């Protein structure tokens, strides 16, 4: 389920920033924005990691399978191991390609769940001096430096 | 043609190395060799939709 936030409220990400997935874009007295956000990030990739992890280690490796031999009056046993190897081809591609493109909208979802909660916990501890404006900012009724930009984060 | 490397896996249509868990070359297979299936393309997501600002 889309929960919003990416190409939702929050219009298209940003090229300037570089070392993560979730960051912040501050405008104090002395300077501009563009720093990361260090720690659900970090969640995020141990998350894809374990889970790009476990698909490889589900599926077993194979070992060797020589194709077989049979003169003319053996058809029957023949077309049996033609039935065999086809129908176990079939099922491990329909099972391969059910598996990504159920565990793409799974991820998507992941990173649109990530964005909306980050935003969240943002406008929580900003509770009335904030003035939110629209596609995720505030506007900050006091005066802030950077130290509070670090505390907030 | 017959050469002299080292491998762990092998096909009628050469030899294969890799780590992946699938495989496209050839069903018939001797040694330890990722599945073969029948399909084209198996890109895997791991990030965001890359949506540009205009
Ligand atoms: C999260 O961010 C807050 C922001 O308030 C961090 O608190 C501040 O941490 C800095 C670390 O450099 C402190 O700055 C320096 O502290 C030394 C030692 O007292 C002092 O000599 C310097 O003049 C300067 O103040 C700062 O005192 C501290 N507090 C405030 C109110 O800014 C916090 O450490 C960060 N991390 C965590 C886990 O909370
Ligand atoms: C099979 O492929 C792997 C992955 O590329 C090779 O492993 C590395 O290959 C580079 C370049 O050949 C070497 O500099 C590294 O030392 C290799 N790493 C290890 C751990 O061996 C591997 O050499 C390839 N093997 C064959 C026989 O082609």
């Amino acid at each position: 389920g889309l929960f919003g936030a990416i190409a939702g409220f929050i219009e298209g990400g940003w090229t300037g920033m570089i070392d993560g997935w979730y960051g912040y874009h501050h405008q104090n007295e002395q300077g501009s924005g563009y720093a990361a956000d260090q720690k659900s990030t970090q969640n995020a990739i141990d998350g894809i990691t374990s889970k790009v992890n476990s698909v490889i280690e589900k599926m077993n490796t194979q070992f060797t399978a020589v194709g077989k031999e049979f003169n003319n009056l053996e058809r029957r046993i023949e077309n049996l191991n033609k039935k065999v190897d086809d129908g176990f081809l079939d099922v491990w591609t329909y099972n391969a390609e059910l598996l990504v493109l159920l565990e793409n909208e799974r991820t998507l979802d992941f990173h649109d769940s990530n964005v909306r909660n980050l935003y969240e916990k943002v406008k929580s501890q900003l509770r009335n001096n904030a003035k939110e404006i629209g596609n995720g900012c505030f506007e900050f009724y006091h005066k802030c430096d950077d130290e509070c930009m670090e505390s907030v984060k | 043609p017959v050469h002299n490397c080292d491998t762990r896996c092998q096909t009628p249509h050469g030899a294969l190395n890799s780590s992946l868990p699938f495989q496209n070359v050839h069903p018939i297979t001797i040694g330890e060799c990722p599945k073969y299936v029948k399909s084209t393309k198996l890109r895997m997501a791991t990030g965001l939709r890359n949506v540009p600002s205009i």
